[PDB]
RNA sequence: CAAUAGUUUAAAGAGCAACGUUAAUAAACCGGAAAACUUUUAACUGCACUGUGCAGUUGCAGGCAAAGCAAUGUUCAGCUAAAAAAA
């Protein structure tokens, strides 16, 4: 449950450190969360691959707020994360230090499940 | 040209207590909460008798459980070992360690939290009922000691010295 | 305390209490003390004590309404009480 | 019965802040102690009456953690030590029910309720109450129920030293 | 309440013996019929009669693909027919149901009358379902246990929801109110504008306003009944019931399901014949995959990429 | 309001709440008046009652117990005490 304006961690390579959502696609709600394609601001950036000001598309792979499954569980984590995508739905990096969740088992997610090290399925 | 009605019979001759699903130490009830309001000796009310309904209910289903599954009497700072399916990646089966941070107890409704810490992701909290299927075992493997509420939280926040297994088993 | 004093006056008279129905009552308006209190900002409003006369006439079979009370016993405190001996075992038979 | 409410343990608010609160019932607790019977209003004496029993049950306990308990609540030596030693023997077979209310009306200038709160088996008592143990017929359908339910049902009074500690004192001497 | 009643007038004396032979003949009526109970076929226009009963309160379980569901017990005391309506003397057909039970004295003697005439019990609550034809009405003192209803269906509940009080617009009706601070006086919580000015120049019907909240009756419908208990007459719903614990529930046929899903059910019609003692509990079983979105694409995704 | 999150120390498996759960895309749903019908010796307070009484005398959210704590058990408190003998 992220409200639109708040501040991400890049958990990839591609160099960028700090984001900021600037908007959603679809109708989401009033908040995303993970698993959900939002538009960021890139804020402090140290690379050649992305700069400071560029506006890219990103993916919610961690947050804080429970996370529900149908058995009646849910889980939590202490950090709010994503990674970065390109235009063609791709990742822009080659390694994500992330724990990968249930939600990512999806056929979609294919690459991030390849690059990514730890896993939670 | 006179019709007698019909009385009913008594189902436990000379015997006090109809024999509801009850707890070992609890008193035992002269009732059962399902009967209908004419046939009682004492006419209690509705709403009351709703409340002692539930709790019948939830006992029976208790009792079943148990003849299902044996899990042993952990406490907060236990370690734990879990084995749970995974219902979305085709019910496959993997082993969890963590730390035990809260415990329930509610009857049927009854949960406890883990906590684990990994290598570069961080801290890591779940939340499991304990009377849920996909629970197949429970295991105690150690402690970790703690002096209060605020010793244990400030432990949680900062991640520290809780890297029992880095990754999940199977 | 006005009907009590009026019904005192009827046997005077030669009235039989147990028929008498008050047939008139009404007030009247007395002598009042003045006064004032102050207010803010230098206003100020009247401060009054008011006094009235009560006048009440009994008159003997006079048209009366149907109006009547139900009455109970008090509480039974002392000797005259008896529900420490009330047998209970009677409510555990059929 | 005495209405129960939200706040924790369902008391009165009294219409008092709770630290002026509990100062006012512990003093009014020790007065009933002392003089065994009160007149005040009905909710200072419905609160009392349960806070009373509460009291009360103190006292039958007559253990170091039960006096320290009470030690905090009654404002007299005189008071505290009548209600471990004189009331703890009066009511040891009376279960519960030690406080009795009863309501006496309005009063004259601001017409509040009022009621009578007192100790319910003494000399002086406003009426005669019901035997702590119920006596049981020899022949009644309720003597056969209390075999078949409760064996340990208690029909008459006992005595202050049962016949196990009699017994071991006459081996021991 | 009622208007003042309208003044009367006595017939003339050419009039008043033909007024009172006409009346007496509109009032005289047959034998009562007498209906049979015996399975009837179902047709596409055939409603079937509810039930009243008792609200218990919420649980969970866990279903055989491990979900857990929240559900609600309702509990069936004792439900009986106890009268008739039909065409020649109502107009119309319909059969009345009552269920619970009072003492004698409790009740007023015009209600406990009518049922000691009968030789029924007093019943606390009564109502009236319609019919469609006379054979669809029962005998008098057939009982509506649970097993007039088939595991798996779904059906409507009615009832009257749990008191709030007196309580103001933003939890009444949901208004956003006025800001906390920058310069606000005494308006946190207050409704705003109620109107314009000299025209329209009144406030219009049903504004919403503060008010009591909390007693009225309202329906849910489409609810999935999930375990049914013939033996101890209890029924076990997923979702919410309106009203607290104990409160009176209304239990009928939803009208969300059509002719066909009624046929597939085979319904009881007119009602279970039987004893209902000697049946098992049985729970529904749903043939589909809470996690088939993890295998194939079914989710919302609003973006489609290249 | 079963579960999850927040909130009260004369505390809690309380109550109220959404950030939580269920349902709806309709001749469905809701409100008041009233014909007709039925019943009655034509009916009419009250459980501390400014939450609810779907509780009126083996009635009860008091007290008391080894008890899940507005539930189970119960001899006490208050409102409202009961019976022909014999055959
Ligand atoms: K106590
Ligand atoms: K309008
Ligand atoms: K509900
Ligand atoms: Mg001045
Ligand atoms: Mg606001
Ligand atoms: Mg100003
Ligand atoms: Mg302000
Ligand atoms: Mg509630
Ligand atoms: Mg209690």
């Amino acid at each position: 449950m992220l409200p639109n304006y708040s501040f991400l961690k890049v958990v990839d390579n591609s160099g960028a450190k700090l984001v900021k959502i600037i908007g959603f696609y679809g109708h989401p709600g009033k908040a995303v969360g993970v698993g959900e394609v939002v538009k960021v601001a890139i804020k402090e950036a140290k690379g050649e691959k992305v700069s400071a000001g560029e506006m890219k598309k990103a993916v919610i792979v961690e947050q804080k707020f429970p996370v529900f499954r149908p058995n009646g569980s849910h889980f939590r984590h202490l950090r709010n994360s994503c990674v970065l995508l390109s235009e063609k739905g791709q990742p822009l990096g080659n390694k994500v230090r992330a724990l990968l969740t249930y939600e990512f088992i999806k056929p979609r997610w294919s690459k991030l499940r390849t690059i990514t090290t730890k896993k939670l399925f | 040209e006179v019709i007698i009605p019909t009385i009913p019979k008594y189902a436990n001759p000379y015997k006090l207590t109809p024999g509801v699903s009850q707890r070992l130490r609890t008193p035992k009830a002269l009732y059962e909460p399902w009967c209908p309001s004419r046939l009682l000796l004492k006419k209690r009310n509705v709403r009351a008798r709703m409340q002692f309904l539930l709790d019948v209910l939830e006992t029976e289903k208790e009792v079943e459980f148990q003849k299902q599954r044996n899990y042993p009497d952990f406490k907060v700072g236990d370690v734990l070992d879990v084995t749970m399916v995974a219902a979305e990646n085709e019910r496959k089966t993997y082993v969890h360690r963590g730390l035990c941070i809260q415990k329930r107890d509610r009857g049927y409704g009854s949960s406890f939290k883990l906590y684990c810490v990994f290598s570069d992701s961080g801290g890591f909290i779940q939340h499991l009922p304990l009377c849920m299927p996909d629970i197949l075992d429970i295991k105690i493997v150690g402690q970790v000691d703690y002096k209060d509420e605020e010793d244990l939280k400030e432990l949680v926040e900062s991640e520290s010295r809780e890297c029992k297994f880095l990754d999940k088993v199977l | 305390e006005g009907l009590e004093h009026a019904r005192k006056d009827a046997e005077e008279k030669g009235l039989d209490p147990k028929k008498l129905v008050v047939s008139t009552v009404y007030t009247a308006k007395g002598k009042y003390l003045r006064g004032f209190q102050p207010m803010g900002k230098g206003f100020a409003g009247r401060k009054t004590t008011r006094k009235t006369h009560l006048r009440i006439v009994l008159r003997e079979n006079a048209s009366v309404l149907p109006f009547a009370a139900q009455v109970v016993s008090p509480s039974r405190v002392g000797g005259a009480s008896q529900k420490h001996l009330r047998d209970i075992s009677v409510r555990y038979t059929v | 019965t005495v209405k129960r409410f939200l706040r924790p343990g369902g008391w009165n608010r009294l219409n008092r802040p709770v630290k002026e609160r509990l100062a006012l019932i512990k003093n009014m607790a020790t007065q009933l102690v002392e003089k065994e019977r009160i007149r005040t209003t009905l909710s200072k004496a419905k609160n009392l009456q349960r806070y009373g029993d509460k009291l009360i049950t103190l006292g039958k306990a007559g253990t170091r953690e039960s006096w320290l308990k009470a030690n905090d609540i009654v404002r007299t030596d005189r008071e505290l030590h009548k209600l471990f030693t004189t009331l703890a023997l009066r009511y040891k077979d009376r279960q519960g029910g030690y406080v009795r209310l009863i309501r006496a009306g309005f009063r004259r200038g601001d017409a509040a309720p009022v009621a009578i709160v007192e100790l319910v088996d003494r000399e002086g008592e406003l009426r005669q109450a019901r035997p702590a143990v119920t006596p049981v017929p020899k022949f009644s359908v309720m003597r056969w129920v209390k075999q078949q339910l409760d064996p340990k049902f208690i029909s008459e009074p006992a005595p202050l030293l049962p016949p196990l500690v009699r017994d071991y004192l006459k081996e021991q001497n | 309440g009622y208007r003042p009643a309208k003044p009367v007038y006595p017939l003339p004396d050419s009039i008043a013996s033909l007024v009172e032979d006409k009346i007496a003949e509109l009032k005289k009526f047959g034998p009562t019929p007498e209906p049979a109970l015996e399975p009837l076929p179902l047709t596409p226009d055939s409603v079937r009669v509810g039930c009243i009963t008792v609200k218990a309160g919420m649980t969970h379980e866990w279903d055989e693909h491990g979900v857990m569901i929240p559900l609600t017990v309702l509990w069936i005391d004792e439900c009986q027919v106890v009268g008739l309506k039909y065409f020649e003397k109502n107009g119309y057909y319909a059969v009345q149901l009552g269920a619970g039970c009072v003492k004698q004295h409790t009740v007023l003697p015009q209600i406990a009358g009518y049922y000691l005439k009968h030789d029924l019990p007093i019943k606390r609550e009564m109502k009236e379902y319609q019919v469609s034809s006379p054979e669809a009405l029962l005998p008098v003192g057939t009982h509506i246990t649970a097993a007039h209803f088939v595991v798996g269906q779904q059906v409507d509940v009615t009832g009257y929801t749990t008191d709030k009080g007196f309580q103001g617009v933003m939890k009444r009706w949901g208004f956003k109110g006025m800001p906390a601070s920058h310069g606000v006086s005494l308006s946190h919580r207050k409704p705003g504008a109620t109107g314009g000015r000299q025209d329209p120049g009144k406030i219009w019907k049903e504004k919403k306003l503060p008010g009591h909240m909390g007693d009225e009756k309202r329906t849910q419908l489409g609810l999935e009944l999930y375990k049914v208990d013939p033996k101890r007459n209890l029924l076990y719903v997923k979702g919410a019931v309106p009203g607290p614990r104990g409160a009176s529930i209304l239990v009928r046929d939803s009208n969300r399901m059509d002719y066909e899903e009624r046929v597939a059910l085979n319904l009881p019609y007119p009602t279970f014949i039987g004893s209902p003692d000697e049946l098992p509990v049985l729970v529904r079983k749903s043939d589909k995959d809470p996690y088939l979105m993890y295998k194939k694409e079914i989710d919302y995704f609003p973006i489609k990429w290249k």
